[PDB]
């Protein structure tokens, strides 16, 4: 649109799991907070998925929080432009007409 | 809306890798390949790095024809069109993504290709999801999410060929890949108050 | 003769002044990028036994 | 940087140069201006700051000044040459942030266009901690900091912070460009088990009882945090006896006899066999 | 220089990132001297390497190479296209640009 | 600033108070947090962080920790009384940007609700030039500079720049804000007689 300055952003949503989710909102299983709040990343390891599952009990709250996060793209535009010139003499004496 | 559909997501996602991790750590027939006796011995370095080859899928083929387990597909007679093979292959085996150029590399016993693409059989034939191609009597397919141990292997040395590595405690260690095969009613899941379905 | 400049990184354009500054800069499609979901391939093995 | 313009009458051609320069073709010196304009560095080039100097110059005498109608107004006959030093033009620009986790290589490159000849690069890093000033990294230790491309190998947390790099001319002139690392942290995977390596089975075999073996453990999850070690003493300590410090384990066998050493952090064990040969 | 092992770890990568596919594999055609052909993706060369291309060769010895007369029949050919390499269907375009 | 809680669990009184201090009434230390919230200095009070401390500790004995049913859940007969200094609050702040002509008196005042006993005040000027830092205000050439409100005579092209004041408590916790200046010059009007 015009008016509005010369760039365009948008939103992109990262899935839950991804590694780029960076946030503080982590609850480990046993109740006390933790640095990551996604469970694991994308870390394929049978180790780290064995050791950060999500398990509830018998009698549970406040066990197992998460978050969320939301990027930013953007782009610019930009002008371009070029010409020439001619002489009038050039045009009625040359040899071959529809020169132009 | 954004908030509910990355939840529901992440739980998809969560329970197919429980189930991914549980059959994986129950699995009967296990064998390793090269000359390692245990999970750690498994290297890359040496006279005889551990790699899969021709011979290990047919004792694989072998050990499970003797326990009769029942095959899940047929063999592919030819068709018409030119340029076209047969395969022979009557299993499937469930493979990540990190091994393919490794089975692709791979040589029969006479020296020549062992893989066979899906575009050869393509035709008289029903290629499954996900389906790369066949080598032997096995039909290959590729689930982007196959987990492995990192670090199970034998300590790394500067002399590594190549192969991938991660680090354990300070020191560099090489990583354990499943390559698995389901046999028919091996398993069944537990649904408790679940009306018919596996998961509620 | 007023110049556009570039109010983004603090250029002020000459018709505005201190008062007075660019309300919108950029332009907000408001449609998002998203991920599909994961393929599953062994849930649909399993075959379920009521408890 | 200051140009100085120079025009020639007889021929209307106006020499634009650096101001330590000078040109002895018979011109004369008409102006100075800066070439990337304070105010508007991108919306006025060369062409207009040579025509608002033109434009104050008599037509008689370009030494003298006068008012409109005898100004130098016609920019289609005067000819503009360029001697001076191309301006420094940034081609590509450092991403403005990167993100990363903890043990992976990044790495940053940047190009420059034009200038003088001999480029010189510079980085320099701040941290995200609260009264922190730029420092510049020392190129001794990572040779890749005097370069255009910077590599930083296994970032860890104090990893994070803001990159900012310096190019300079021959003649001083000076581009900069910053660039922000963002590094993810997740909590150990907390001890699983323990492994002993060289060896699993048998340790070090050695028929002298001076010689004594050599152990070293490790935690399978990778990323685990292992803790300091104890021994549980040998049992038969006639045949061998067994002594560690920090993590590494050596044992020194008095007799030919085969034993088992257990080594435990406190919460888990791991279980040594021992064969001696006399 | 390009080999056999770039272009799998090119569709290995392209794979893993969930991109998607451009085209569908051919099967064969009753004419003889055809062969089936299972590329799924569009690349564009310029014009210099198309010799080198020509001459490559894949793990085991064999031609690489496989021209458009072969599955010119059961197939469509789009514009300006050479031939066919493993998942990619090569394109010449005149005016592809180069560092030197 | 951290805050230390005690718990006295036959009166049912949470009390709030400063790190060093102590209470010897028999109650028990549950835990400290940061009543500014460093992340939400204005979205948490007291109140929550309080509650938020008072969810691990166990209903039975406060020194051990518990799971969820046996925590102190209920803040109907809880009751919180607070003996920690109140927190520094800027009730006035300074104008953003202040334009006048040279030659004019300008002044800034501000005003701080809260903290200790006293509010030292000290002001710093920056230079509108490239590569400047703030550097302290000469108080013994103004003797306003050390008291809150800054009174300049006949400011100039270079008396321009930005102005921030910085207020001190008692107990070394402070809060700034800050102002720019513009000033404006025209061309002298000739010498006509």
């Amino acid at each position: 649109p015009k008016h509005y300055g010369k760039t365009i952003k948008v939103y992109e949503y990262v899935p839950l799991l991804d590694d780029r989710n960076i946030n503080d909102q982590g609850i480990d299983a046993s109740g006390a907070t933790i640095v990551n709040g996604n469970l694991y990343g994308s870390s394929k390891d049978i180790g780290n998925i064995t050791s950060k599952l999500p398990l509830l009990t018998e009698n549970g709250g406040r066990v197992n929080r998460v978050g969320f996060t939301r990027i930013a793209r953007e782009g610019s535009i930009h002008k371009f432009g070029f010409f020439y010139e001619f002489t009038q003499e050039s045009i009625d004496f040359d040899s071959d007409d529809g020169l132009m | 809306e954004h908030l509910s559909r990355e939840l529901m997501n992440g739980a998809t996602q969560i329970t197919e890798a429980v189930l991914q991790k549980d059959l994986l750590a129950a699995a009967g027939t296990v064998l390793y390949a090269g000359a390692a006796t245990s999970d750690a011995t498994i290297t890359g370095e040496g006279s005889t790095p551990s790699v899969v080859s021709y011979k290990n899928l047919m004792r694989l083929d072998q050990i499970l024809t003797e326990n009769r387990t029942p095959t899940q597909t047929t063999i592919i007679t030819g068709s018409r069109m030119i340029d076209t093979k047969v395969i022979g292959a009557t299993r499937v085996m469930y493979v990540g993504s990190e091994l393919v150029p490794e089975l692709k590399a791979m040589k029969d016993l006479f020296g020549n290709k062992a893989f066979i693409e899906t575009q050869h059989y393509a035709d008289a034939g029903t290629i499954m999801n996900g389906e790369v191609g066949s080598i032997d009597k096995f039909r290959i397919i590729q689930v982007p999410e196959m987990l492995h141990w990192a670090g199970a292997g034998a300590q790394a040395t500067g002399a590594n060929p190549g192969y991938r590595t991660s680090m354990v405690s300070g020191q560099e260690h090489y990583d354990v890949y499943p390559m698995l095969v389901v046999g028919d009613d091996s398993f069944t899941s537990i649904g408790f108050q679940t009306d018919g379905k596996s998961l509620k | 003769m007023l110049n556009y400049n570039a109010p983004t990184d603090g250029q002020k354009s000459s018709i505005d002044g201190a008062n007075s500054d660019q309300m919108q800069t950029f332009f907000w499609l408001k449609k998002a990028i998203i991920t599909a979901r994961k393929e599953q391939y062994f849930m649909p093995l399993a075959s379920v036994t009521n408890m | 940087p200051v140009l100085k313009v120079m025009f020639h009458k007889d021929t209307n051609v106006a020499t634009v140069l650096d101001a330590s320069g000078s040109l002895s073709d018979g011109s004369v010196e008409v102006g100075t201006f800066h070439h990337p304009d304070e105010t508007y560095p991108d919306s006025v080039t060369i062409y207009h700051g040579v025509r608002d100097l033109l434009y104050k110059r008599s037509a008689k005498d370009p030494s003298q000044t006068a008012s409109y109608p005898n100004n130098i107004i016609n920019m289609q006959v005067i000819s503009i040459d360029m001697k001076a030093t191309p301006r420094l033009i940034l081609g590509t620009a450092l991403p403005r942030v990167i993100s990363t986790i903890e043990g992976k290589d990044v790495t940053w490159h940047v190009d420059v266009a034009g200038g003088k000849a001999p480029l010189t690069y510079k980085w320099q890093f701040k941290a995200n901690t609260v009264g922190a000033a730029f420092a510049d990294i020392d190129s001794g230790e990572n040779p890749t900091a005097k370069t255009a491309t910077l590599i930083n190998h296994a970032v860890t947390a104090e990893s994070a912070g803001t990159y900012k790099v310096i190019v300079t001319d021959a003649n001083g002139t000076t581009i900069e460009s910053s660039s922000l690392l963002v590094v993810g942290v997740q909590e150990p995977p907390e001890v699983a088990s323990i492994v002993a390596y060289p060896s699993p089975l048998a340790l070090s075999v050695a028929d002298d009882i001076t010689d004594g073996k050599t152990v070293k453990f490790s935690s399978l999850p990778a990323g685990s945090l292992i803790g300091t070690l104890s021994i549980k003493t040998q049992p038969d300590s006639g045949k061998a006896t067994a002594e560690i410090s920090g993590n590494v384990l050596t044992v020194k066998p008095v007799a030919a006899g085969d034993t088992t050493v257990v080594v435990t952090n406190g919460t888990k064990e791991v279980t040594v066999t021992v064969n001696v040969t006399e």
